[PDB]
């Protein structure tokens, strides 16, 4: 009956939400059964805490959805769970610090028991971890939302900047160099050969392969490992917010101006078939995207420029391995001591966003004010505080969103007879 | 005419009356009441100020709560000294991770507009003071101080303070 | 927990003490330590000035900076830099964490407020000396 | 069997395209056209948001 | 005193050096404590010495040579060497293959910014007063 | 000041040791145990002998046979019968156990010395409070 | 109309009403007592525990069947001595075949859990019970008893 006769049942619902820039959050959370077709159309509004001066820069708002099997989470306590049916052990909590908001980073209000379901924390957990971080990041093992920040709990955990020179490096351990063996007086040609080889393989296998699925596509062959526990994509979206500037009209202002942003945004999600129970996330996270009152094209900033930088010699950049550049190699005011590795000829691959130097030290303006500083990491994932500068009540947070979410779901549940 | 409708300084629907009856002026200086949450009208109708050199102060404590760092405080107050003590007023600032008695040692002054009259001062002005505490473990107080070399006298009048952390609203016929 | 912090605070200032190097140039000495204003375009020779009091010897023989803990830098200023302008020195300088957020694993990013606060008390508590109290700064000045 | 849309009519893919072809909001039967796969190119090609 | 967390690398220190010599040349030990700078190539033998330290105060007790607590690490850091070089000799242990800052399970690795705030901890409130013929 | 589950569950241990007055520790073992000498490389022996005894108490007394105890009941212990010159050896000595969650949701999770020692410190300075070092159970 | 483990233990404990368990003003001493437990006065020990939880479940209609880990904590919480919390969990770890408790039913109660749990219940912690007590339920629904 494979069942196709299942009805739709009204799961739709408004959710007046809001967050922070720079972390992810969840926005609603739709447990769903196994068979389920889950259908969603969301439809709101975004918006940006009235800023300090006019319109500047806008920004993107990605808002994503996932699905996330309990199988992935509860392993084998679930699958024993549903073989032993109605005698099995009821499935673990995980607790959170006591206070009402806390579970934000969830979508929920903290339950008064300090407890939530082991699903709902294990996915934020398990989807930041493989969609979010960049792959070099360690994984974030946490236990219960107890050994979470104010920070990192209240508003959801931060996330990267956007893809460019000094925030997304080539992975801090990319080798400039394989040393082989060798005896003093001879080298062993065969040898070379197999020591190219093992390159070959790990280089590919580092970039172009990571999972234990992928081996295996490799050899031509398909398994269906889930263990990974990746979960799925289903939909992501993607818009820039903005929109009017309200311009003041009493004697001491008329320059002035404020800035209200807008965007409307629609985000839907098409009948997807549930395989398993299982919970789906949807997030949204903010991001204005990096520009510096301080950042330099490199060519300009290195100093004497020599072949190897101008010739853009395809030769040469193409076989050589990264380069180590230092953010002072790209910012006024940089830490040499700081580096990073780069592929060559990223200087003709990119370039920058220059500020004027005007506005450098004027304080409604979006942009980043001096250069990070703190390891690759902390230099890549975003300080949700430097935006404080340009609002004028955090009261709310630096978004608001009234939204409402068209979401049907097909299941068969009975009817309220019985 | 139209009707102002705003104001340097809101006062709390509900006054309390000083239960003390006599301060004594100090470098330490007393908190003439247990601090109230965010708002409170204090009133004194004899209060013996013993001759010391200091000043004597009224408290409110900050609350914490909403998220944002300067927060709008106002006091307005009017009292009479039965003698001119040459004192200046001003709000402070200090914070404490316990019920205060007295002002510690680190505290913040800033400049009132009020009018002076000999033994006579009236005030209604407010200030910015960052009302999230300094030192993790606070509490962050705000309160109106009087200070100077005082003779023994006494003192009559109210000292409201009130920390805009929210509007009050009134009835404008004309809506 | 503040005579912990202050504990480390007036320890550190005993490290300090046993500079073994200082980049600065005789100005830029006369710009850490002088009476002489920090208008807000200095804020960057201000940040090179006090960072070069930090992690100094590291660069000068060519280790690496790590990050240093708040009361740490509250020495250095304390001890450096003059009073009129630590809050410019402490707005400039925030951000690092207190040690016992760095041993307890916990995100404290230390905003203004607190490291003039801090500063400010350890400045008071640390007759260790003023640098008043040291010409032999001038000896590890530089080169 | 079986269907993935775009990167970055409706959805994209060719043959997975054709069988989006399909559906009527109203057959309450499971329909082909879901089941799916999403692509944003930053990941596949690139590693993280 | 809240240095409740250090007591026994402290304990163990006083009745070594009393009591006993760990496993340091002549020099050795003048490298370690004394004024010296240290230089860049001064590496190896920076974490030859501070290991040979550690795995001493550690034996001395009863404890264990890999699970290699941070808080001896400190300890020996913070008494042996000289204040000219307690920031770059936490640099040179980050990460020493003996120690694991546990926390909540992750056994990470150990960052040199905690080895510094440690060490700058113990030497809050104690006697260091360590040169030696 | 928050402190939530496995910290109140530390603070309840506490109060059962208060009540549990019977111990399996002769007068000088008592001492050892509370001593303000470290304990050093020979010493161990009775150090495992006398924690042990501290943590399965009226188990010992009376001899019924023995019980893994849960990682908050074990600081509680050691917060209250060691000397802080001695806290980090009295969790060594108290290794693999497991806090009362892994007990009951079935995740083995065995704690080690550095879990141990930082949890104890935490109780420690909860208890300041009701830490009251009062000998009033100093027999048999 | 609904009154639950946790609120019928403190209840009977309030005003100790040994008759509401099955327990004479004798056994309540014991359980209840600052006397250490010795093996001679074990298998009391057993009795009375037992008797608390059949007891209140009695009391509160779960008809019988056996209990759940859970409940026997609360009992040695609200019951017994901080003395002997560790000898009680002792005394209850393991199948010990009953009076005429249903076969086939008795699964061996490891002895930690019974003390994770007291303790639990012993601090400010009582859903470890709330949680418990609705699965029993519903097991008891899906059985027929409701």
């Amino acid at each position: 009956q494979t069942g196709a006769e299942r009805m739709p049942h009204d799961l739709s619902h408004l959710g007046f939400l809001a967050g922070q820039i720079g972390r992810l959050i969840t926005i609603s959370t739709t447990p769903v059964i196994a068979g389920d077709s889950f259908e969603m159309d969301a439809v709101g509004a975004l918006r940006l805490s009235p800023l300090r001066r006019g319109l500047a820069i806008d920004s993107t708002v990605d808002i994503f959805t996932f699905y996330v099997p309990h199988r992935h989470v509860y392993g084998e306590q679930w699958i024993k769970f549903m073989k032993d049916g109605v005698n099995a052990t009821p499935l673990p909590t995980v607790n959170t610090t006591g206070y009402i908001d806390h579970a934000a980073f969830l979508g929920t209000i903290n339950p008064d028991t300090n407890k939530i379901p082991k699903h709902l924390f294990q996915g934020y957990l398990n989807i930041y971890n493989n969609y979010f971080k960049a792959p070099w990041m360690p994984d974030r093992t946490e236990a219960n939302p107890n050994e979470l920040n104010q920070d990192d709990a209240r508003y959801g955990f931060r996330c990267c900047h956007l893809k460019n020179i000094w925030t997304a490096p080539l992975p801090p351990e990319t080798e400039l160099s394989r040393q082989m063996t060798t005896s003093t007086t001879s080298i062993d040609i065969m040898g070379l050969q197999a020591a190219y080889a093992n390159l070959h393989t790990d280089q590919e296998r580092d970039y172009f392969m990571q999972r234990y699925r992928d081996v295996i596509s490799s050899f031509g062959g398909k398994t269906s490992y889930d263990a990974d526990n990746r979960p799925l994509l289903v939909m992501r979206s993607n818009l820039w917010a903005s929109g009017y500037d309200v311009d003041g009209t009493d004697q001491t202002s008329l320059g002035q101006f404020s800035g209200r942003v807008q965007q409307t945004y629609k985000h839907s999600v098409p009948r997807f078939f549930v395989p398993e129970h299982g919970t789906m996330f949807t997030l949204a996270l903010v991001r204005f995207p990096p520009t510096a009152t301080k950042e330099i094209q490199y060519l300009n900033a290195k100093g004497a420029l020599t072949y190897t930088d101008i010739a853009g010699d395809p030769v040469l950049y193409g076989n050589l391995p990264p380069r180590e550049i230092s953010m002072k190699d790209v910012f006024r005011s940089g830490d040499s001591s700081k580096k990073f590795k780069i592929a060559e000829g990223q200087w003709y691959r990119y370039a920058p966003s220059y500020v004027s130097p005007a506005y450098h030290l004027l304080e409604g303006f979006p942009f980043i004010q001096e250069p990070p500083s703190g390891d690759l990491q902390e230099r890549v994932l975003i300080r949700h505080h430097d935006y404080d500068q340009c609002f004028q009540s955090v009261q709310l947070l630096q978004w608001n969103s009234q939204v409402k979410f068209n979401v049907t779901v097909y299941r068969n549940l009975p009817t309220t007879r019985d | 005419m139209f009707q102002t409708f705003i104001s340097r300084h809101n006062s709390n629907f509900f006054s309390d009356k000083l239960v003390l009856t006599s301060v004594t002026p100090a470098s330490s200086a007393p908190v003439l009441q247990t601090p109230k949450a965010t708002s409170s009208t204090l009133y004194f109708d004899s209060l013996t100020v013993n001759a010391g050199n200091g000043g004597f102060l009224h408290c409110i404590q900050m609350d914490t709560s909403v998220n944002a760092a300067n927060q709008v405080v106002s006091v307005g107050a009017d009292i009479a000294f039965d003698a001119d003590p040459k004192f200046f007023a001003c709000l402070v600032r200090f914070e404490s991770s316990s019920v205060p008695t007295t002002l510690p040692t680190a505290y913040d002054v800033y400049p009132l507009n009020g009018r002076h009259d000999g033994g006579y001062y009236t005030v209604k002005d407010c200030v910015t003071i960052d009302v999230l505490p300094r030192t993790p473990g606070n509490n962050v107080y705000v309160g109106f101080m009087v200070w100077s070399n005082f003779t023994a006298t006494k003192c009559r009048g109210l000292v409201s303070l009130n920390q805009v952390i929210k509007e009050i609203i009134c009835l404008q016929p004309l809506k | 927990e503040q005579s912990v912090r202050f504990q480390t605070a007036l320890a550190s200032i005993k490290l300090i003490q046993a500079s073994a190097v200082l980049d600065l140039t005789e100005d830029d000495f006369d710009f850490l330590t002088s009476n002489k204003v920090w208008i807000a375009t200095d804020r960057s020779r201000a940040r090179r000035c006090v960072e070069a009091c930090v992690y100094g010897t590291l660069d000068f023989v060519g280790y690496p900076r790590f990050p240093a803990p708040v009361e740490f830098i509250a020495a250095v200023i304390a001890y450096y830099v003059h009073p009129v302008n630590i809050q410019t020195a402490c707005l400039i300088m925030e951000g690092a964490e207190f040690t016992e957020n760095i041993i307890n694993g916990v995100e404290r990013p230390v905003k203004a407020a607190e490291l003039f606060a801090f500063t400010l008390r350890v400045r008071a508590g640390n007759t260790d000396v003023l640098t008043d109290a040291e010409e032999n700064v001038r000896q590890k000045l530089r080169a | 069997m079986e269907q993935l849309t775009k990167n970055q009519g409706a959805t994209c893919d060719d043959k997975s395209a054709q069988i989006y072809a399909r559906f009527d909001k109203n057959d309450w039967r499971i329909q082909p056209a879901e089941f799916y796969r999403f692509h944003d190119a930053e990941v596949n090609t690139f590693g993280y948001f």
